[PDB]
């Protein structure tokens, strides 16, 4: 899970009764299964009394940060969209590397055209 | 032989130990081999009423017993 | 610590005969490992044993060819057939009588196997009725007192 | 602009693929005497990469993901060696040759 | 008995009409007499005696395989149906009418809740699936029976 | 002391349901499909006193879901040996109960091939009635047994037992410990701990279980 | 049947108690586990148990420890003190912290007094002694 993020930082009161996602996002980030794979990647914990809100912050390797509400939304469903976004980076810096341009434009005409079966030619 | 045991310390500057009579021992060795009860009586019994370490026995063998019923049916 | 732990082979040895060819040989081959480091640690702490003793040693293999293991002492097989009679156990254990052991050889020998270095903390009656259940599994008698 | 895409990954020695106009065409090499050329329906394109790699890249899912299999089923991965189009996160299970 | 194959030593008639059998029930319900578990038929018909002994052969391997040592021949089989019945035949060739053939085998008439087989000294899943696998070898249709 | 003792079983609270019933104007076969094919069970409660004459009889039809739910739950023997409640109402929702009673089910007949009940009987049995009664057995200690231990088989030569029962105290069950028995012996229907208000009807020296020794 | 052994377990427990922690036993082996409990268990008079959440929340009301209640999500090693010397409990663990190098594992939450002090807030109250 750990191969596409570049810092990671957690920010959470734990006398608030709304960690469970945070804490289970803690469990998730700092397997043994994890660290393995990125040892280069970065975890921030920060703790604090007061009243702001539990966040994950998130940053990539291409520069891009990302926060989510972790507050409201359950620490799985963090990982399927860092996951669903980082694919989407991979495929783009992928076509990048190779020299077509980014992001690739399709006329959005063609849904209304027929297309027939496609069979195979010598 | 029957008064002394043979190659229980491996101490080389000591030697092995030997016997003490009953005068050294705490209670709980001679209740080694009392009937600690099996599930024929336990399953009947209340739990509420049991003590500490007859239903800690009950849960062990009950999970015991559930393995081996697993174990055997789902075999092929 | 943060290494890929590979595997955990465990092997007996005579105390003090630590010449690295008749068990240190394919057991160790097996997994890359060396054989004249874990040696030599090995000769440099069973100096105040009995020598010709089954000493336990479990060690832990790695990838960078590091040991980090512990000494066990040996079998409890070893000391409640050696502390009892003849070294053979039976055909059909359970149901077929060895030799026979009261009271006082287990509890002797559940002192000793406390000092195992992670059996700091397990009671008394856990290690005695431990090596109980090790030996009705060879087929000898246990009774209140043998006279 | 695009949002489905799919990946194909290409084992075999000797076995070549290219796109061909803007690509809209698809040639392929899988060691016969001839080539291969398929026509990539509209609402999909196809890409070439230096890993003999082939994307499927497009807007409308069902054509995407017909189009990648359509391109699998092509060759598909023999059991003795591997050999054929597979999918990037696709396990082949082998076996031995006696 | 016979050893395996069940049929009489002798009988006081060779050569017996044919009868019906295709109903009958029993009046009264059905009880095991010796065994907890059992098999019993839910039809009525025939059966011969090489079927009985093949369910019968059948049963016996399974707990054979289930369960060996002392627990092998700890399971009790009772087969308390029994074939007394000759059925007889004429050969390829012959014409209609010069008397009644020679006798050929043996069979049973099994009535609508009759108890064909009974078990005891095994598990229930051994006796239930000893039960699967012997009906089988037998053409009617049958019910594993518990003691209750 | 008409009481069961300390140690001994008594009826679950479990299985304690009382049974419903509406009453059934005629008798046989025309009647009995009738009633079987709108989903109840013909029944009759009956008392002792005059065998000739019918016996204060009454007949009714019970319901076929919950006879069949108290075989299946109890067991057939283990509904035999043990006392219900009867309610007998005029009709189905009705609160025009015409008789309430502690009865016996004296005999369930069940289909012998579909194993559908097709006739229910209860005897009243109110407290001061004696009754023939059969028990079944239940076998405990099969594991402490050093007969069973050295690899016996268990020959069950008998698994209900036919007691002379006052009503009040009917045992549902006897229980037979197989602790300390070993290879040969045999236990009798004189072995038998119950009430001593209970009298056997067969002779005591009868078999009920042998441990026979294994084929060496 | 297992609600009724960890009952009887915080029953037991709970006889002689005066202050409650849980700890994250994120990355903790079996063997250090054990090697906590032991510690923990001749060096002080203290006890671990690692429980369910919600059943240690039901087997905890009408109870002085109802203020617990925000600090017992995630992973949770409840550890249950039957004494009063809280320098040697709260040191305990200072020790195995630096001998062990175990970072990931911190005391979340306490309970003395009908108050719920911070991490931060139980630091000086292990210096005062009795
Ligand atoms: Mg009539």
């Amino acid at each position: 899970m750990l191969k596409f993020l570049s810092k990671v930082k957690i920010e959470f009161n734990t006398l608030d009764p709304r960690l469970a996602s945070c804490v289970e996002f803690l469990a998730q980030c700092n397997a043994r299964k994890a660290k393995e794979s990125n040892p280069n990647c970065q975890v921030l914990v920060k703790r604090r009394t007061d009243d702001q809100p539990p966040q994950i912050s998130v940053t990539f390797v291409n520069g891009v940060e990302e926060a989510f509400d972790a507050a409201a939304t359950s620490a799985q469903s963090i990982r399927k969209m860092i996951l669903d976004k980082g694919q989407y980076l991979e495929t783009e810096q992928m076509f990048r590397e190779a020299g077509e341009q980014w992001p690739v434009i399709i006329p959005e005409e063609e849904i209304h055209q027929e297309a027939p079966g496609v069979k195979p030619r010598k | 032989k029957s008064t002394t045991v043979v190659g229980a310390n491996t101490l080389k500057d000591r030697s092995d130990p030997k016997i003490l009579p009953d005068s050294d021992y705490p209670d709980w060795l001679w209740r080694l081999l009392q009937i600690r009860p099996a599930l024929s009586e336990l399953r009947r019994k209340n739990v509420e009423t049991l003590p500490y370490d007859d239903l800690k026995r009950f849960v062990k063998l009950d999970t015991r017993a559930k393995i081996k019923e697993n174990n055997s049916i789902k075999a092929k | 610590t943060r290494r890929a732990v590979a595997g955990t082979i465990k092997l007996t040895v005579l105390a003090g005969k630590a010449s690295p060819g008749p068990p240190v040989s394919p057991a160790l081959g097996p997994y890359r490992l060396n054989m004249m480091a874990f040696c030599k640690d090995f000769n440099a702490r069973t100096q105040k044993y009995k020598p010709d003793t089954p000493m336990a040693v479990k060690i832990t293999a790695y990838m960078d060819h590091s040991f980090e293991f512990s000494v066990k002492s040996p079998t409890v097989s070893w000391y409640i057939k050696k502390a009892a009679g003849v070294d053979k156990g039976s055909t059909r254990p359970g149901h077929l009588t060895v030799t026979t052991l009261s009271v006082r050889h287990v509890y002797e020998i559940a002192k000793v196997k406390q000092t195992d270095p992670f059996c700091q903390y397990m009671p008394l009656e856990s290690i005695c009725k431990s090596i109980i259940g090790t030996a009705n599994s060879m087929g000898i008698k246990i009774v209140q007192d043998l006279e | 602009e695009a949002k489905f895409f799919r990946f194909l990954k290409i084992v075999g020695v000797g076995y070549k693929a290219r796109a061909e106009e803007a690509g809209r065409f698809l040639y392929l090499k899988l060691g016969y005497s001839h080539e291969v050329e398929l026509a990539v329906p509209p609402a999909v394109r196809v890409f070439c990469f230096k890993n003999n790699v082939v994307c499927c890249t497009g807007i409308d899912k069902d054509r995407v993901h017909q189009f990648a299999a359509t391109v699998r089923s092509c060759k598909p991965p023999e059991v003795y060696k591997g050999k054929g189009i597979m999918y990037v996160d696709e396990v082949v299970k082998k076996k031995v040759g006696k | 008995k016979k050893g395996d194959v069940l049929y009489p030593k002798r009988t006081k008639y060779s050569k017996y009409r044919k009868g019906r059998c295709s109903r009958g029930c029993k009046p009264d319900g059905t009880k095991l007499g010796f065994g907890r578990y059992g098999i019993k038929s839910c039809k009525a018909g025939r059966l011969s005696y090489r079927a009985i002994e093949a369910a019968r052969r059948a049963i016996i391997g399974h707990f054979h395989r289930a369960m060996s040592g002392q627990f092998r021949r700890n399971g009790k089989i009772w087969v308390r149906v029994f074939a007394d019945l000759p059925i007889t035949g004429k050969p390829t060739e012959v014409r209609m009418g010069r008397g009644k053939g020679n006798p050929t085998g043996w069979i049973a008439r099994v009535s609508t809740g009759q108890i064909l087989f009974e078990m005891d000294g095994v598990s229930l899943a051994n006796a239930r699936q000893a039960a699967t696998l012997a009906a089988h070898k037998l053409c009617l249709s049958t019910k594993f029976v518990q003691w209750s | 002391q008409l009481e069961y003792l300390p140690g001994f079983p008594r009826p679950d609270a479990k299985h304690a349901e009382t049974i419903l019933a509406v009453p059934r104007s005629d008798s046989g076969k025309n009647i009995s499909a009738k009633e079987r094919k709108a989903g109840r069970v013909p029944s009759i409660i009956f008392e002792q006193e005059d065998g000739q004459h019918g016996g204060n009889k009454r007949l009714v039809s019970v319901q076929t879901n919950q006879i069949r739910k108290l075989v299946t739950h109890l067991g057939y023997s283990f509904f035999l040996s043990r006392l219900f409640d009867v309610e007998v109402r005029s009709e189905i929702g009705s609160d025009e109960v015409i008789e309430k009673v502690r009865a016996l089910p004296r005999s369930i007949h069940l289909h012998s091939g579909t194993d559908a009940p097709l006739n229910v009987t209860f005897i009243r049995a109110p407290p001061g009635t004696l009754l023939k009664v059969d028990i079944p057995l239940v076998f405990i200690g099969d594991d402490v047994s050093p007969g069973l231990k050295k690899g016996a088989s268990l020959n069950t030569i008998k698994r209900t037992v036919k007691f002379l029962c006052p009503a009040e105290i009917v045992p549902p069950y006897i229980e037979v410990d197989l602790s300390l028995l070993d290879v040969g012996q045999k236990l009798v229907a004189g072995d038998l701990k119950v009430h001593p208000a209970l009298k056997l009807i067969r002779p005591k020296d009868e078999p009920i279980v042998k441990i026979a020794g294994g084929r060496v | 049947r297992r609600a009724l052994l960890v009952a009887g377990k915080t029953k037991i427990n709970l006889q002689n108690c005066h202050f409650i922690t849980g700890i994250n036993y994120n990355g903790l082996t079996v063997k250090q586990l054990q090697e906590l409990r032991g510690i923990l268990r001749e060096n002080s008079n203290t006890k671990l148990l690692v429980a369910k959440n919600t059943l240690v929340f039901k087997a905890l009301e009408g109870t002085k420890w109802e203020s617990l209640k925000p600090c017992m999500k995630g992973m949770n090693a409840w550890i249950f003190v039957q004494t009063e010397d809280i320098p040697a409990a709260l040191k305990t663990f200072v020790s195995f912290q630096k001998e062990k190098k175990l970072f990931d594992n911190n005391l979340g939450g306490a309970v003395f007094e009908k108050k719920l002090y911070g991490p931060q807030d139980y630091k000086v109250i292990e210096t005062m002694p009795s």
